[PDB]
């Protein structure tokens, strides 16, 4: 006997159509340069593309990553990890990952270009309220500690990114980074529990509204992102 | 005096686990014909049931092949017309296969029962369902199949201290001593029994 | 017979008018957390189908419902549910699939369903599907029935149709085929295809052994087939009327081809088969003297003489339909208080 | 020691040194060891012949029947030695070994007979 299909067709109309997403490393920096140097790292990093798929993920996503190490034991090196981010432009552009496994918090900065990696792997794709992770260091184990044999939880493929909208509980004071200052803007830990009242007082002292009303610092994108796509589409036809 | 509390957790904890996720009757029954091994145990088959096991199918499994599993249909017990000539079957009342069986070939069911025509009023559990020594009767030659219509002396010793008993008592009673034997309803081997008293693993 | 086969009645009575993809949602929610589910929600799922992809989904459910908590509930309007919603979307290599491996999604359709689903078939004028059909229905061991002239039209112009000279399986199908639609007693076309059925059964055991003739097929397992058919040719010629057809000399070749030149279930004092084999053709020679001494036409064609059989056909159908009708009245009044049941539950909330 | 379940069993507990068995019919749990402790002591039984050659052997009927009707099952042997006695039926075992032993015997008797 030959066992059935499974088939699944859910169709309301306006969620289907989720239309275009592009890389936060295609982007260049505010820094003054010729965008000639852009656009041969760009279609550079594109005839790679072309061989390598790198699924795309966000910050608080969960990967899986497949390297060609000359030195272990099947010359191959296999990690998991959730992403704390995605830092850097052109081809060095990196990314850092990070897990506890026995009982030891390991963190590695991967280079989603170098061709000694063979294969990424998204096993998770959501997004967290903060724009970096870091803070993953001090707050809790429970909270970092991810299965290696996790499989991957397959996605619809044309949905809008999913958000856990949570909190996460933290070490006590002795921090490394003063993550409870406003010049980080992160929402994901609990004030509440890690610290009183009087202290966040205290601490949002430190807040400089002006900057955020400021205009001359933000950075416009919208036409070099256009032009970027553009580029992209074209070598993708050639 | 001491009290002990984690005993009584690690006893309750067991209790849960193994009623939640117990093996399954399916998973626990099935067997691969070739080597005659139930997996979960790594147990052989017994040399009497190994041809029947080889070439004959389970209960479920015939049952699977028609309606509602035939309630009222006529099933019989193998063994009980091979030792028997005369007509043995089972009047099943309820079933209820394993959802987890891919073929839904295991499960349980009963009703009521006959024994050479000795039928009782009571819808009793079955036994012996997971062998493979079922025999499924068509509804055509049905009534044609079910169709169907002292004392001894007490041992010598003992009837002689009875004798002596007696006589010592004043009374002849020169008739022999004997008991009841048409009350005692020997049964035989083959008369069915409670699986709930049987256990699980 | 139009009027028989077509019946606008259930498509246009009780529609549930609900998304397709809710309720698929919904089962998928109820399946992975891997609790019971009532039948409510697969009718509604299949009354509201109106696509292929739909009835794949329902294809698939139902297996999945097969193999869910419950099994044994098996409402017969569901089934003839989804039977109108694969048939009038013309899926029939769908419907030939669920209802061969019926163990695989367990359909079972009765005799009014079933007799509009074989009319169907004639329509569309296909063999090889009816007769595998048919077979399985010999597996579903129903058959007192109004199909049931039906099923020997089919099985007497099949086993006619045939042209296979050479093959176990679909002889002892045929074998064991051939018996129940003559059960209900009617005339020389009744009995003669009961005594055809119990030659071809004999001669599968004599070929292959008594294993086959009951290991996978509800049969019983006295092995003189011969005897029961000399039997029947006794009686029937002790006793109305005996049309006959030349079917007697092929049971004549079968017995000539025997006689022509491990575990043991035979008995030690009762005779092998292989040691009857002469009393066996002895007696049938005698009883056949005897028959031709005594209807002895062997010229009309029995599945010409179904076509006499389509007048009482045209008679029973009629008490077919009221039974359909008085079955779609009973299941009208028992669904209306399972649908205030589900109100029970957001009443208790 | 309280033996969940089991039952009450009258069998032979094992006395006296190696090469010289002197068993003793006793009442007891079915889960004791063989020369456990027991209950209620009842009889004797000596498998040697005695200077007159006889063997010999105590009964406690009274006892016995006491505890048979509170409810106690026996050991193969048990029931073999009191058909023996006659007290109780005779083994059937008891009857197939007799009836070997004479096929047995005929046997080579016949062998004997067709040698010479
Ligand atoms: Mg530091
Ligand atoms: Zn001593």
């Amino acid at each position: 006997q030959p066992p059935p299909k499974p088939v699944i067709v859910d169709k309301h109309r306006p969620v289907e159509p989720e239309r275009r997403f592009l890389s936060p490393e295609f982007i260049p920096r505010r820094g003054r340069t010729d965008p000639l140097k852009f656009q041969i790292e760009r279609k550079d990093m594109l005839e790679r593309r072309k061989v390598l798929h790198i699924p795309e993920f966000y910050v608080g996503s969960i990967l899986r990553v497949t390297t060609a190490d000359p030195y272990a034991s099947g010359k191959i090196s296999q990690f998991l990890g959730i992403c704390i981010q995605r830092s850097g432009r052109g081809l060095g552009a990196t990314f850092i990952l990070r897990n506890v496994i026995e009982g030891q918090g390991v963190e590695i900065c991967f280079e989603l270009y170098n061709p000694r990696v063979q294969e990424i792997q998204v096993v998770k794709l959501e997004k967290r309220l903060d724009d970096s992770l870091l803070y993953l260091r001090d707050a809790l184990p429970e909270y970092s500690t991810f299965d290696v044999n996790m499989k991957p939880v397959v996605q619809e493929p044309n949905q809008k990114v999913p958000v856990n909208e949570l909190k996460v509980k933290m070490k006590p004071k002795p921090w490394s980074k003063r993550w409870e200052r406003p010049n980080f803007n992160i929402k994901g830990i609990r004030f509440d529990l890690c610290l009183t009242e009087q202290q966040m007082k205290e601490a949002q002292k430190w807040n400089q509204p002006w900057l955020e009303f400021d205009m001359m610092r933000e950075y416009d994108t919208s036409k070099i992102e256009a032009a970027i796509w553009k580029e992209i589409e074209a070598s993708k036809r050639s | 005096v001491r009290p002990r509390l984690i005993a009584e957790l690690a006893r309750r904890v067991r209790a849960l686990r193994e009623q939640l996720n117990r093996p399954r009757d399916s998973q626990l029954y099935a067997v691969d014909y070739e080597t005659l091994t139930r997996p979960f145990s790594g147990r052989r088959l017994p040399v009497r049931a190994w041809a029947d096991v080889r070439r004959e199918s389970r209960l479920l499994q015939l049952l699977g092949r028609l309606p509602l599993f035939g309630l009222g249909r006529l099933v019989t017990r193998k063994s009980w017309l091979w030792q028997h000539d005369e007509p043995c079957y089972w009047r099943l009342t309820r079933v209820r296969p394993d959802y987890t069986a891919q073929n839904l070939d295991h499960g349980k069911a009963w009703g009521i029962l006959t024994f050479k025509g000795k039928t009782e009023s009571e819808a009793r559990e079955i036994e012996h369902v997971m062998y493979h020594d079922w025999r499924l009767v068509p509804k055509h030659e049905e009534e044609a199949f079910t169709a169907f219509t002292a004392s001894v002396p007490y041992p010598p010793l003992l009837r002689a201290m009875i004798i002596a008993e007696r006589q010592k008592n004043g009374d002849t009673s020169t008739e022999e001593p004997m008991l009841n034997v048409q009350r005692i309803r020997m049964e035989p081997w083959d008369y069915p029994a409670k699986q709930e008293d049987k256990g699980r693993a | 017979s139009s009027a028989y086969v077509d019946s606008h009645k259930w498509e246009a009575r009780e529609k549930e008018h609900y998304c397709l993809a809710d309720l698929a949602s919904l089962m998928d929610k109820t399946f992975e957390r891997k609790l019971p589910v009532s039948s409510l929600t697969i009718s509604r799922l299949i009354d509201n189908i109106s696509s292929r992809e739909e009835i794949d989904h329902a294809e698939y459910y139902l297996y999945k419902f097969r193999h869910s908590p419950n099994c044994w509930y098996l409402r017969n309007w569901t089934i003839h549910t989804w039977i109108r919603q694969c048939l009038k979307y013309d899926a029939q290599d769908k419907a030939l699939y669920t209802l061969v491996n019926k163990v695989q999604y367990g359909i079972f359709p009765d005799n009014f369903t079933f007799n509009l689903l074989m009319d169907s078939f004639i329509k569309k004028e296909n063999y090889k599907d009816a007769l595998s059909v048919v077979f399985e229905v010999m597996m579903q061991e129903a058959f007192e029935v109004p199909s049931t002239q039906l099923l020997s039209l089919y099985v007497l112009f099949h086993c006619l149709a045939k042209k296979t000279d050479f093959s176990w399986e679909e002889e002892r199908n045929f074998g064991a085929s051939l018996l129940l639609p003559g059960l209900k007693q009617k005339n020389s076309v009744g009995f003669s295809s009961q005594l055809y059925g119990y030659a071809l059964l004999g001669k599968v055991e004599l070929q292959q052994g008594l294993r086959a003739v009951y290991h996978n097929m509800p049969l019983i397992w006295k092995p003189g087939y011969l005897d029961r058919a000399l039997q029947v040719m006794e009686k029937v010629a002790a006793s109305p009327e005996d049309i006959k057809l030349c079917r007697e000399a092929l049971d004549v070749l079968g017995a000539v081809l025997k006689a022509l030149t491990k575990l043991v279930e035979q008995l030690d004092i009762e005779e092998t088969e292989q040691s009857k084999l002469p009393q066996y053709l002895e007696r049938f020679k005698a009883l056949h003297s005897k028959l031709q001494a005594l209807k002895i036409e062997s010229e009309g064609l029995l599945s010409l003489t179904t076509q006499l059989v389509k007048e009482k056909l045209s008679t029973c159908e009629a008490e077919d339909i009221a039974t359909y009708e008085q079955n779609l009245q009973q299941w009208h009044l028992d669904l209306v208080q399972l649908i205030q049941r589900e109100q029970q539950q957001r009443e208790q909330a | 020691k309280a033996y969940r379940g089991g039952h009450l069993t009258i069998r032979l507990a094992l006395g006296g040194c190696t090469n010289r068995p002197f068993y003793r019919i006793v009442a007891a749990h079915n889960k004791c060891p063989r020369d456990g402790r027991f209950v209620e002591q009842l009889g004797s039984y000596d498998p040697l012949p005695n200077s007159h050659g006889e063997k010999l052997v105590a009964l406690n009927l009274d006892r016995i029947r006491h505890w048979i009707g509170c409810g106690a099952h026996l050991s193969k042997p048990m029931e073999k030695l009191l058909g023996l006695a006659g007290f109780f039926p005779l083994h059937p075992m008891m009857i197939t070994n007799a009836e070997r032993l004479r096929r047995k015997r005929a046997r080579e008797v016949l062998l004997a007979s067709q040698k010479t």
